[PDB]
């Protein structure tokens, strides 16, 4: 998700 | 002796975030809430970047890093907003953003007046208790570690250790300029009471935003991508009692 992408 | 911990907190503190609200239009429930939602979406990005830069945060399991932010963002943002309100307009209004300031009329129009009044009360307390900028920073950090799942985090032990360290730092900040142990205890009592008061407010807002998302299409309120996902997936875990705040008192 968009939120989780903040950790990629 | 340079205060490393506080140096860091000050350094990573998020800058100004605007809501993108059109203040030239007459106020409407739909427009105000859609703007608060966008402000939330924008603030979430800053809170994630802020949290990931906090001392020791990277030590938490990545899944736990995401979860604690997903559960604590409301409290964190409400607390920061109260401080902005206090410092910018002496709590005369709720300073959500430079372009989104709520007077009583807007508090009423938003349909969450009671919650807004409680947030105004929170803002006034920063003044009444003479909260210092350093206490604010340390307290805000502690709020990120104040709500967890009853089933436990992936690495609950690391979280407990981190939380203990932030509490220890608050002790140090309190002890600064305080030679009397009783004055320190009394101050800790005041600050933990204030921190606890944030949770009931966050819960009322959690309930309000959840209900709003469910009927968003009916009231013309737009919810951005991250906000919609978090409020439909994590917030319900809080409202159903699976995720609970860690209170100091009661
Ligand atoms: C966190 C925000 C936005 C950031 C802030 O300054 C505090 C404020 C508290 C009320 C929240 C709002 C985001 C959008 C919400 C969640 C609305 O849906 C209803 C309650 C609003």
């Amino acid at each position: 998700s968009k939120f989780a992408a903040l950790w990629d | 002796c340079q205060p490393i911990f506080l140096n860091v907190l000050e350094a990573i503190e998020p800058g100004v975030v605007c809501a993108g609200h059109d203040n030239n239009q007459p106020d409407s429930f739909a427009a105000l809430l859609s703007s608060l939602n966008e402000l939330g979406e924008r603030q979430l990005v800053h809170v994630v970047k802020w949290a990931k830069a906090l001392p020791g945060f990277r030590n938490l399991h990545v899944d736990d890093q995401m979860a604690v932010i997903q559960y604590s963002w409301m409290g964190l943002m409400v607390f920061a907003m109260g401080w902005r309100s206090f410092t910018n307009v002496n709590s005369r209004m709720l300073y959500f953003a430079p372009d989104l300031v709520f007077n009583e009329y807007r508090m009423h129009k938003s349909r969450m007046y009671s919650q807004c009044v409680r947030m105004r009360h929170l803002s006034q307390e920063f003044g009444w208790l003479q909260i210092t900028p350093q206490e604010f920073l340390c307290m805000k950090a502690l709020l990120l570690f104040s709500i967890i799942p009853v089933d436990g985090l992936k690495n609950q032990k690391f979280f407990d250790e981190l939380r203990m360290n932030y509490i220890k730092e608050l002790d140090r900040i309190i002890a600064c300029k305080r030679k009397n142990p009783t004055s320190c205890s009394r101050r800790f009592y005041q600050l933990t009471k204030l921190l606890d008061s944030v949770q009931p407010i966050a819960r009322e807002l959690h309930q309000f935003t959840f209900d709003l998302l469910i009927k968003s299409h009916m009231v013309s309120v737009d919810f951005p991508e991250m906000m919609a996902e978090i409020i439909s997936v994590q917030v319900p875990k809080i409202l159903s009692g699976k995720v609970k705040p860690i209170y100091f008192h009661t």
